Order: structure tokens, then sequence, then C-alpha cells
RNA sequence: AAGGGUGCUUGACUGUGAGACAUACAGGUCGAACAGGUGAGAAAUCAGGUCAUAGUGAUCCGGUGGUCCAGUAUGGAAUGG
RNA sequence: AUCAGGACAUUAUCAUGUAGAGAAUAGGUAGGAGCAAUCGAUGCAAGUUCGCUAGGACUUGUUGAUGCGAAAGGUGGAAUACUACCCUUGGUUGUGUGCUGUUCUAAUUGGUAACUGUUAUCCAGUUUCAAGACAGUGUUAGGUGGGCAGUUUGACUGGGG
RNA sequence: GGACUGUUUAACUAAAACACAACUCUAUGCCAAACCGUAAGGUGAUGUAUAUGGGGUGACACCUGCCCAGUGCUGGAAGGU
RNA sequence: UGGACCUAAGCUGAGGCUGAAAAGCGUAGGCGAUGGACAACAGGUUAAUAUUCCUGUACUUACAGUUAGACUGAUGGAGUG
RNA sequence: GGAGAUGGGGAGCUGUAGCGAAAGCGAGUUUUAAAAGAGCGUUUGUUUGUUAUUAUAGACCCGAAACGGGUUGAGCUAGUCAUGAGCAGGUUGAAGGUUGAGUAACAUCAACUGGAGGACCGAACCGACUCUCGUUGAAACGAUAGCGGAUGACUUGUGAUU
RNA sequence: CCUGAGUAGCUCGGAAAACGUUAUUUUGAGUGAAUCUGCCCAGACCAUUGGGUAAGCCUAAAUACUAAUUAGUGACCGAUA
RNA sequence: GGGUAGGUGGUAAGAACCUCAGAUCCGGAGAUUUCCGAAUGGAGCAAUCCGGUAGUUGGAAACAGCUAUCAUUAAUUGAUGAAUAAAUAGUCAAUUAAAGCAAUACGUGGUGAAGUGAAACAUCUCAGUAGCCACAGGAAAAGAAAACGAAUGUGAUUCCGUGUGUAGUGGCGAGCGAAAGCGGAACAGGCCAAACUUAUCAUUAGAUAGGGGUUGUAGGGCUUGCAAUGUGGACUUGAAAA
């Protein structure tokens, strides 16, 4: 699914409101981007997270 | 961000220094090419107590370094002969790995990232020149022979 | 005469308003009289727009001016009345 | 990541400007009566810029201690040297931003090829080739959009329109 | 009238309607355009401009005239919003 | 006639990919005849079965012992099918 | 406390003072310079039982064409795919090839062979153009008599699929 | 000396609360603090006063319901109920 | 164990038996429990078909009886091991759990309409309802103030009455509608991270296992003393009693 392999955060939904008011429902998706971790220098997996995983992942000295 | 960077670049600093460079330099170039380190104890001043021993550090790097260059510059014969035509078709067709296949490992480390031979890496049926680059004054010249098996 | 001319002026006022007309309601129409301060006139008196009946649009919302009211602990401000 | 370019601001640095008269190229407001000489003049030679074809200014080389009527004459609305502030315009080493224009690879991409898991067209890993900070994806904001959806489209009326 | 052989509203319309071989325009250089899905995936196609998709006309013969004002489509320097 | 033999369209499908969830796609494997391979014919009999029971004559595939000869040769390659 | 009447429980609710948008004042208060004038007040309560009406619930009963969400259906039928089967019988006689004449050599002509066609007639088979009958039928679409195609863009069985 | 950081705030789109988005709570994208003389709150916001210690976890009781087991009740029905 | 003189289930008579060494019957605890079905050796059109492995008994073997075992995923452990030296990916084996169902009922979370009303309709309402899905539990959820809120104030959460159809919020239209306070039901508060310290990891630890700590009229750690050996738990095993 669209969703973290890190944390589980997912999409959130809610309306799409414009000008009258108008109810349509629509999804925010997360920005799922490919980086690469390693893992006591091996494992480098290709795994999908969010940049704000990833920017947490790199003020940590890439640690999870 | 502020990066400590252990080799000589071009720009930015000298052996020891710290510079404010965009992460995209520093998680995908200094750090993989170990040209730069990230903060030191964590912290400016777990930097400036710590420096007293990254000095040391990179001494020792450095001398392991030139430890390794020599264990090159001793046994060096890694050959290699390929299979072809031989008369009118010559190219090494090895790429670099195969080359790594007889270096990191079975001698002399030798990383992917160490080695700055050129894009090339040798299309000849002779003797040829392998360049390789422990620090930024070290020059590591080898002399492979090549031929048909 | 309620038509025409001349002189001086701005009552084309402020707060109101007993009593009536007509009306389903909402609205509309006439108005004596009181207080304040004025205009014309010697004064009595008249003037709260025109000889009279058409010339007009509710509520909500927001804007403007004034203001002796409120100001989410207190002093302001925001925001309202 | 790097290079080149022009733009706006300035750290440091010069200059730049002609109504007439005014011995003249007068951008304005002050202190303001003296000022120059190894932070080196008269005469000369060359050069970027500028042009009123005359002139201003900057830089280098010789020169040598005598001069400034551009202090004091005089004109003019604005007046002269020196020390400051404020306008038009150009160059300079320099940083701060983005704008198109290249090159590079390590992010990233591949429905190029090869090997392995593996008796396997998928998938994963390792390469190789081709791209490359583009693309794709997420968020935000414009344009087009009956492809699709929810609705509206009044009353009187010798019936309705 | 339709070129023809054919197809069509099971259960009121078999036809001049649809289709057909043929003509033309348009898009598409391949991870092609187009299309199903939300995406993966797949059709196109294990095809490569002598190929694929869509619009229109409908054998064969002769022809297809004028208008680029409006709308649509393509391209365009700078300029205005 | 069909399984214990094999595959077509297609279905299912560990891993895996995609997707708010349910799930969709899909590799290796496994199913899936309407097809391919495989040894029995004639007559008689009961109220009801008969290439099935009976009579007559055959054929095929396995296992063991034995005799003689021969080196045997597939989960893979090729031909045929 | 008996699935009780009820006892405890005064939390609160209505009335007791009104006027004003409000601070505020108070048998007064709002407007206003006003005390004048005008508006509102200067008194008649509460809790239950019953009846009538009303508000929210489907609200006196029956009746839509519809709308939205989920599941079941390609055994009929429409298309596509896989594997099979069927078209009695009789005619017309193309392309091409061989030979001969002919041509400077082609072209062309004659004979023989060959058996093609979204060819022809006509059964099974497929379809449904017409009259009549039937219309609470034999039948929720047929019967008799004619009718079109019938080697193909054909018909059909089984299996899968949208 | 320690007291929970991609955290609290802030910006762009939504939502939760009675509120049709706003002090308080929450989040898809971006950015991003301080460390008891600290930080948050008392309906925009600032200052004074006061209240409370976010970004870590677990928590019985009163509360919701009856397919079933035992006993029992009904101004409930008595074969169209 | 109780309890008897009858019993062999109903449409059900008869035939034939059982039963006073205590039957039938009732209660507690066990035994057996074919096949399908989460179905799980493989398949499949459910109650069918086809097996592998390790034993054991007959046969001269094929074979045939009688047993046990053989799915997938996740976690732990061990062995083996690619591209490519090491190492991972992968492969295998062992152990432990998960699958599913139902109570036409309650809980939490994700997603989420429309009929209808507004006398039309789009904001709005309907309604966060129906439905779809995931996870439970005997309840669930919530929960110990970075709180209410205006005071010489209360001091986790939950539920009931009132506050009131009030303040407010609404094409200010249809409508929607609390939070304080007060009266009641019950009542309970605990524990980690960091400091500091101990031991061990090529101690590059920034990691593992212990002591110390859990806060607001600030708490804890650092150093130095007094007083303490108790009271109480949301707590383990037993024994006894009601
Ligand atoms: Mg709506
Ligand atoms: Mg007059
Ligand atoms: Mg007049
Ligand atoms: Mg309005
Ligand atoms: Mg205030
Ligand atoms: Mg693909
Ligand atoms: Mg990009
Ligand atoms: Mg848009
Ligand atoms: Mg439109
Ligand atoms: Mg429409
Ligand atoms: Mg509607
Ligand atoms: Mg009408
Ligand atoms: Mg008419
Ligand atoms: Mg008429
Ligand atoms: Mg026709
Ligand atoms: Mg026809
Ligand atoms: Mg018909
Ligand atoms: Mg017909
Ligand atoms: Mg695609
Ligand atoms: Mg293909
Ligand atoms: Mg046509
Ligand atoms: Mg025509
Ligand atoms: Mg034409
Ligand atoms: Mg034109
Ligand atoms: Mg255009
Ligand atoms: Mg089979
Ligand atoms: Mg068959
Ligand atoms: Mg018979
Ligand atoms: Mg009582
Ligand atoms: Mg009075
Ligand atoms: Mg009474
Ligand atoms: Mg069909
Ligand atoms: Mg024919
Ligand atoms: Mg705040
Ligand atoms: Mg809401
Ligand atoms: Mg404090
Ligand atoms: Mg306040
Ligand atoms: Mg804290
Ligand atoms: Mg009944
Ligand atoms: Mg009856
Ligand atoms: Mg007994
Ligand atoms: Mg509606
Ligand atoms: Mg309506
Ligand atoms: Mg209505
Ligand atoms: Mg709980």
């Amino acid at each position: 699914a669209k969703k973290d392999q890190l944390t589980l955060r997912g999409p959130l939904y809610g309306n799409n409101r414009s000008h009258s008011k108008t109810i349509t429902r629509r999804k925010w998706n997360v920005n799922l981007q490919p980086c690469k971790v390693k893992t006591a220098d091996g494992k480098t997996t290709r795994i999908l997270v969010s940049t704000r995983t990833l920017r947490t992942l790199k003020k940590h000295n890439r640690l999870s | 961000m502020k990066v400590i960077l252990k080799q000589d670049v071009s720009n930015l600093g000298k052996r020891f220094d710290v510079v404010d460079v965009k992460d995209g330099y520093a998680i995908h170039f200094l750090f993989p090419k170990k040209l730069a380190a990230p903060l030191t104890k964590k912290s400016l001043q777990d930097r400036d107590l710590f420096l007293k021993k990254q000095q040391e550090h990179y001494e020792i790097n450095k001398a392991l370094s030139h430890k390794l260059k020599e264990v090159i510059e001793q046994t060096e014969l890694h050959f290699s002969l390929k299979e072809h035509n031989g008369r009118p078709y010559g190219s090494i067709i090895t790429k670099q790995i195969i080359n790594q296949a007889h270096t990191k490992g079975m001698a002399l480390q030798k990383f992917m990232f160490k080695d700055n031979v050129r894009l090339g890496f040798g299309d000849h049926e002779i003797t040829l020149h392998i360049f390789e680059d422990t620090t930024a004054v070290l020059k590591v010249k080898v002399t492979p022979d090549n031929g048909v098996k």
C-alpha cells in the first residue's frame, strides 16, 4: 500500500472544499520516496519511506 | 549543515575543518567516499573535546592506508587472460569488478571508491596502468599484463 | 387665489406627540399641542418642504461617521452594541 | 558538484553632468579664506571612457621648486581652494538571491544486455548500458475539461404552447 | 434507392438502415499514440510508418468550385494582463 | 466411458508486485477435454444386465524365480508425435 | 421498600419588580437638555389529575414512478478464445500448365489438361418475407401453404471468459 | 547535572469540538525552537497576575447488551392472534 | 454418587429378553468419536479421488493389511549456503503461536452515501446514520491535568438529573446545541527515559544486563546525617474454614 515501511503512517482522507462550499471526498497521500538504509555495514535494503522519516534518519546519522 | 571532513577537497576545507554544506553532497558523496564525517561525538563542544583523538585517528588510518599501498606494491601479479578471437578482436571485457574480484578479499581490499581508474578500464592486450588513490597524496601504479588463454 | 414680481432668509429644524383615516399583517395618511433654538414680519400670525394624489424595495450580510454601553482573570486592544 | 553570463543592493575604490554671462563642461545643501610640493607641479609622450570636435577626468614615464585671477579680481539665481552629506550614469576586485546555457556523477529512473536465487518470461540482489538532478511521485496553485455527476429552467391564461 | 454476398430491432418495422472491399484526413519513432484500472498489470503487439488508433465518404468511371470573417486545430517573435 | 497418463482456451497460484481495508495482478508449481497416448472379438443366456455373466479363442501391463544373449544407458539434448 | 403506595433526597424549576441593546437604576425605568410628553410597569401563585389543540418522532391508514449501498446472475442471448463435428445430389467450367500455329523474338489464336469462385439449381441445416388460422391459444410468438441462404462475413456441440 | 525534538510552534489545504474552522485538539506537504530567571494555558494579541508541567506506558468500580442456564411474573396473545 | 421395582426412545400393539450380586432413570467425572467442513499430504464439482515417509505383520516380490506423521505464515534456534573473498539473500530442520466460527446484541477504528427536510435547490440537514472492512473483550473505550475557570474556588476517568432548549452557532433559513457550576452512583493510583553508578561487549558503544528515579506549595541526581523496620497493594504459591 501507499504507506511508510518504517512507521505505519498512511493517507489522510478529507474534504475538497471549493467556492460555493461543494463537498467532494479526497485523499492526501504521503510523500513516499525510495531510500537505502545501511545496517551494520550490510543489507542496504531500498525501503520506501516518507520525507519526514527520511529527515529523521538524516538527523539520527542514518539510524533505524 | 555542519560537517567535519577527513581528506583534502578542492573546495571547503583542508583535512580537519567545519563546513556548512548541503545534505545532498554530504549524505550521497562526502560520506560514502570517506571525504567527510558527521557530527563528531554528536555536538560542537563534543567535537572540540574529541578532536584531540580525531587527529591521531586520521594519522592511523593514513598509516594503514600506507600499509595498504605496500601490500599492493608487494604482490601485484593479479593477472587476467581474455577469451576472444585474439588477432583482430582485442579488448578487455572484465569491466572493473572482475579485477575487484581479485583485490578485495583475495588481497588488499582496494575498494571501488579508492581506485580512481578511467572509464575504459584498459582495452589492450599488453601491460597497462591502474591508478588507485588511498589518500589525496598517495598515487598507486599497477601494471597488469593481458593476453589470450 | 394655491398665478407673477421683489426684499430677507433656510422650518427642505432637533426631541416628541393626545386624537383620527384606511387597513389581514407588514406598512401607509392627516394631525392639535409641548420643550429647545431660529427665519420673515411693527405685530397678530406663519414656517417640521412644494395646489393635492405616482417619483419607490422588507429581512439577512458587510462597509462609513458619531457614541456617556460591553471589553471572556486584570489594563488595553480585537470584536461587537 | 562545477563553469560562463548578464541583472538588482552594497562592503573598499574612482569618476560622471555645458541655457547665457561667467578668462571656463556651474548637478544641489554646509563649514568655509587660504591652498600645493618625495601620498612630488610647470613643459612633454601614450592609453580606456566621454564628446558640444572643444573640453573634463583617471593611469603610467621624465622633470624639478616654483605657483593658484577657478581664495582674494570679476560675473552670476546658483562661485571656485580644502573638509562633508544628497541626485543621473559607467568600470572595478567582492559577496546575497534567483534567470536562462553548458559539462560531471553519487541521488533517482529504465518494458538495454548478462549472471545468481532458479529446472523460473515475475520478483529480488550484483553488475553493464542508456538517461540524470531531468524525469517520475507527494503537497499547493492557475488553464482547458458535458468525459462524469447534482440540480434549475416562474405565474396569469375563456385548455396548453 | 442501395454497387454486390451479407447484418439488424428474440416476441408488430429486414428496409433506402448498419456493415463491406475502396478513398481521404488526422495522431503515433516504440517504455509509440489510443484503451481497461486507482495502481500494479495488460490490449495495441511477441507488431515497427508498406505499422497501429480515430473522424468522415462508401464498388467502378468523371469530378469535388469560392470564403480562414466567427469557432476548432497548429505555429509564433517580442509586447499587455 | 472417465480417473490412477498428458496438455489447449481458462482457473488457481507459495514467494513477489500493487492497493484506505476487503482485495487485484502475477512467477515457479497444480488443475482444467470438447483433443493426444493405451490391451477383446464372435455367439448364448434372465421377466429385468451384458465388448461386464457363460462358452470358445486372444491380447496388454507390472512382480518374482529361471535359461540364453547383451554394458546399462535419464529428471537432460534431438527426432517423431 | 414487595418489579409497591411511600419515606429520605431542596440539585433545581415557577411566582415574589420592573425597565433598558447594555453598563445600570429601581416602584420606577427607557428615549431626550427635560422630571414635560410617550412606551413598559406600579401584582395575583404553584404542583398534580382529566380533556382539547399543538411541536419532535413513520404520527390516521393504504398507494408511487424513483434514489443510494451491497450481493446473485454470460446454462437464454451478444462478442471473443480453445477443441471437435456437419453441409444428400446435380450443373457452370476461371487462373495456371502442355501442345500446335504465329512473332526476328513478344503479343495473339486453336486443342487438351486443371478444377477456382463471399459461383448456380436444390434436400438435411440455418433464417423468418407474405396470406390465412389462433389471440381466455396446441403454443407467454406457433401451425399449413409458399419463401431467402445453403463451401461460407456459414451452421452447430462441448469448455472458458467479458 | 537530568526532567521525553523532526517535538511544541509557524505557513499552505482539511478536519474535532455545540460552532459552517477559530482561541483549544488533530494532520497531508514545508519549515522549525527553549531548557526552571525554562515551556504551555486563562476565545485574536501584548504586558501584569494566576493555573499547570506536553512531546512515555498501564489502570478495577460504577456503564452497554442477552444467543444461553435456573426460578418466576404479566389489567400480554390464544390458531386470520 | 442419588434412587428405586421396573425397563428395552415417539407414532406402538405383539414377539424376544433384561432386572433385587440392585436394572431403567437423574447428577458429577471420563472412554469411543466415520467423512466433509478453518481443513491444513496433493487435488477437487463438499461429504470424493490420488498419495509420500518411518515402523510392524503376511508374500517369493509387486502388493496388501495395522499404526504414527506429512499445509501455510510469523517468532526463536541450529545447519547449509549464490552472483562474489568474506558476508547476506536463499535453502533445510526443530520448537512455540496464529488461522475459523457465532450472540439477527453491546465496544473501538478505517471508509462512508442516498431517499428525505429546507414546502424548488447547490451551503446545510439527513448523518458520521445505513452499508463495507479490521480487531477484540467479557465488557470495551476513556483516564490521573502542559486541566477547568474567575475564586480566600474544584482537584483522574465513566454514567444519571439539572443547568436549558441557556451562551452560542446557522443561504442567521430549515435547524443544531454544549462547556462550567450544583445534586448523585463508584472511587485508586501506579510505572518507565534521562541524569549518577556497576559489569561486559577488536569497549571507537552511540549496545546488553543491574542498582538509582518518576515530579509542580518543582521533583530527582551530587556530598553529609537523623529516624525507619513498619503499613498497604490492582500482588505468587500453598493450608484451613464458611
Ligand atoms: Mg452533501
Ligand atoms: Mg420669495
Ligand atoms: Mg408655491
Ligand atoms: Mg447574504
Ligand atoms: Mg480582558
Ligand atoms: Mg513489464
Ligand atoms: Mg524533480
Ligand atoms: Mg487543479
Ligand atoms: Mg460544464
Ligand atoms: Mg447532465
Ligand atoms: Mg435531491
Ligand atoms: Mg400555467
Ligand atoms: Mg390560450
Ligand atoms: Mg375554451
Ligand atoms: Mg443492399
Ligand atoms: Mg440480401
Ligand atoms: Mg421483430
Ligand atoms: Mg418481420
Ligand atoms: Mg501503464
Ligand atoms: Mg505483446
Ligand atoms: Mg454513408
Ligand atoms: Mg451516397
Ligand atoms: Mg467543398
Ligand atoms: Mg487568420
Ligand atoms: Mg493557439
Ligand atoms: Mg489431469
Ligand atoms: Mg474426451
Ligand atoms: Mg434392456
Ligand atoms: Mg419520592
Ligand atoms: Mg410616565
Ligand atoms: Mg389552586
Ligand atoms: Mg456464446
Ligand atoms: Mg453461393
Ligand atoms: Mg497555542
Ligand atoms: Mg462538524
Ligand atoms: Mg514555573
Ligand atoms: Mg483573556
Ligand atoms: Mg515534562
Ligand atoms: Mg399462525
Ligand atoms: Mg384458520
Ligand atoms: Mg450405581
Ligand atoms: Mg440532498
Ligand atoms: Mg426539498
Ligand atoms: Mg416538499
Ligand atoms: Mg481498558
